[PDB]
């Protein structure tokens, strides 16, 4: 089966590059869509972006397009998140998502997730 | 961007009752909708895909319907394990959006 | 499901048809062909896996999606074809020979058709020409497309569509331009009347400095549809491959029946052989020596005739039709 695990720093200063890691186990990286999802406490879920495995094609939310860049590492079974110049509104619970279907907005799989707090 | 107005925001009900939660979209999105069940301290799980179809493992008691802009989920024979947050999600426009969340709680 | 530039619409002209054929493959050994069209077969407006309905590209300014059934689908090359399977862009049909193939939707009186040049011939298996497979004969390995729809012959590449502009989106009145959108849908405009300008307005809005309606371009930001890398469309500013569906009806190896010819009547003479032959259809006869020089020859024989072949001491091997090759050896019976 496909298992996901988030692993990122929990406390980052504002106006700093946020780097978060989701590792993939049980399946290859190159034949499924890979997705980041945020979830601010006291609010709801919001889209971040996605990457395809063997192609490296990225589609991102237009509002955050200027500050979200997604890269993947096929050797480490790895795909990553880069968020530049974080603010206090970027404090959210972060999920990495994957699906049984090769590409679907709905995600069959989901990591436990990691909490990121932006404060001084 | 197609925006969402989740219905209703809150509803307290006991075990065995029937609660209906509506899903209204600002634009005609045909019947491409998916619903989620958020458990606190855990990742949300898919219950209904395609606005009428059941994910394997999900209870049959859960039945969603609707097309175009108006959608409903009917939760018949409510139990203790499914007091959660309800979230319908469309997959037409990029990127996908969410509701404001519907809270159900034990009366 | 996009719409393409079909070189033959209903009447005579190159026109736009939403069941536009790009290519046709005839690599099967049973005469069946597979057809790529721009429409989606076997899916509803939402794309539900449901066999009895399909969808296509609408002929209006809102560019939505409608539905239709297969009872008004006709496949033809010279006569009507027989339908066997369909997934999305893909077809499979059994057809008589012809110089082109025709797909059509006969939606009432609106018979929108598309015809693309492709030479389809009646091909055969083995060494004997045949029209319809006989009951009796040798069983031979052949290669046909599988009728199972969930197979995978390969992959095709799809990307996001580019801007698809309209004239119904733009309005001209008393020497200025206007933009009228459908209600509830954002439209991204682009116009140039001096300084280069962009923007996204979902409501009717005056634009200043413009006198001609041929200077502003408006298009809805459409991300819902996925389009094939077709030569008939303007692509988006980034050409990244984003996904891939299977190519169904994989060309699978199967056994096929082939006929057997009539067994020839063989007569004998000194250092030579003579075969009285009979075949109502063209069949192959290949003879070769068994020594230093093969002296190989091959002919397609129609009707009945007699062929003389010299046989040496080293011998000769002749193959008549689909039968077992038979080796013959001469003697030293000089008169
Ligand atoms: C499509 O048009 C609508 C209407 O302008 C935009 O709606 C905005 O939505 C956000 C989020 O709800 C609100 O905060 C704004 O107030 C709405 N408009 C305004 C001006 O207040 C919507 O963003 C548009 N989508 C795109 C992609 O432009
Ligand atoms: C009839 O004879 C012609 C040659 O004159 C030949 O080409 C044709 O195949 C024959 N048809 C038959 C088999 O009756
Ligand atoms: C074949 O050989 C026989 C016997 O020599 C002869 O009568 C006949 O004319 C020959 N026919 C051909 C095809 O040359």
């Amino acid at each position: 089966q496909v298992q996901l695990q988030e692993s990122g720093p929990g406390l980052v200063k504002p106006s700093e590059t946020l780097s978060l890691t989701c590792a993939v186990s049980g399946d290859s990286i190159s034949n499924n869509y890979w997705t980041w999802i945020r979830h601010f406490p006291g609010k709801g879920l919001e889209w971040i972006g996605r990457i395809y495995g063997d192609a490296g094609s990225t589609d991102y939310n237009p509002s955050l397009k200027s500050r979200v860049t997604i890269s993947m590492d096929l050797s480490k079974n790895q795909f990553s998140l880069d968020l530049t110049s974080v603010t206090v509104a970027d404090t959210a619970l972060y999920y990495c998502a994957s699906r049984t279907t090769v590409a679907d907005n709905w995600f069959d799989v989901w990591g436990p997730g990691v909490l990121v707090t932006v404060s001084s | 961007d197609i925006q969402m107005t989740q219905s209703p925001s809150s509803l307290s009900a006991s075990v065995g009752d029937t609660v209906t939660i509506t899903c209204r979209a600002t634009q005609s999105i045909s019947s491409l909708l998916a619903w989620y069940q958020y458990k606190p301290g855990k990742a949300p799980k898919l219950l209904i895909y395609q606005a009428s179809s059941l994910h394997i493992g999900v209870p049959s008691r859960f039945s969603g319907s609707g097309s175009g802009t108006d959608f409903t989920l009917t939760i018949s024979s409510l139990q203790s394990e499914d007091f959660a947050t309800y979230y319908c999600q469309q997959h037409d426009s990029r990127p996908w959006t969410f509701g404001q969340g519907t809270k159900v709680d034990i009366k | 499901p996009y719409l393409g530039f079909c070189p033959y619409c209903r009447h005579s002209a190159p026109c736009f048809s939403p069941i536009k054929i790009e290519n046709v493959w005839d690599e099967s050994d049973d005469g069946s062909i597979r057809i790529q069209v721009s429409a989606q077969f076997g899916y509803n407006q939402a794309g539900t896996a449901d066999v009895t309905k399909f969808r296509y590209m609408s002929f209006d300014h809102d560019h939505d999606i409608k539905e239709d059934s297969m009872d008004k689908i006709a496949i033809s090359t010279s006569g009507p074809c027989r339908r066997l399977g369909h997934k999305g862009y893909f077809l499979l049909a059994q057809c008589p020979p012809g110089d082109s193939v025709t797909v059509s939707i006969t939606s009432g009186a609106s018979e929108n058709s598309c015809t693309v040049e492709k030479k389809i011939r009646r091909k055969f298996v083995g060494r004997e020409e045949y029209l319809f497979p006989p009951v009796h004969g040798k069983l031979v390995k052949c290669h046909v497309y599988d009728h199972l729809k969930e197979t995978s012959a390969g992959y095709i590449t799809m990307h996001r569509p580019g801007p698809h502009a309209y004239k119904s989106y733009l309005e001209e009145a008393s020497g200025e331009v206007y933009i009228k959108p459908p209600s509830g849908k954002n439209v991204t405009y682009e116009c140039k009347c001096g300084d280069y300008s962009t923007g996204i307005v979902s409501t009717r809005t005056k634009m200043n400095g413009c006198t001609k309606a041929k200077q502003c371009i408006a298009y809805k930001s459409d991300q819902t549809k996925w389009v094939f890398n077709s030569p008939d469309l303007i692509r988006h500013t980034d050409h990244s491959v984003q996904g891939k569906l299977h190519i169904p009806f994989r060309l699978t190896p199967t056994v096929c029946p082939v006929p057997l010819a009539h067994t020839p009547t063989v007569t004998k003479w000194f250092k030579g052989i003579t075969l009285h032959l009979t075949a109502t259809r063209p069949t192959l006869l290949t003879t070769r020596k068994l020594g230093l020089r093969a002296d190989a020859t091959a002919e397609w024989i129609t009707g009945t005739t007699s062929r003389n072949f010299s046989v040496g001491r080293e011998g000769l091997e002749y193959v008549w039709g689909n039968h077992e090759p038979v080796r013959v050896w001469a003697q030293e019976s000089a008169p």
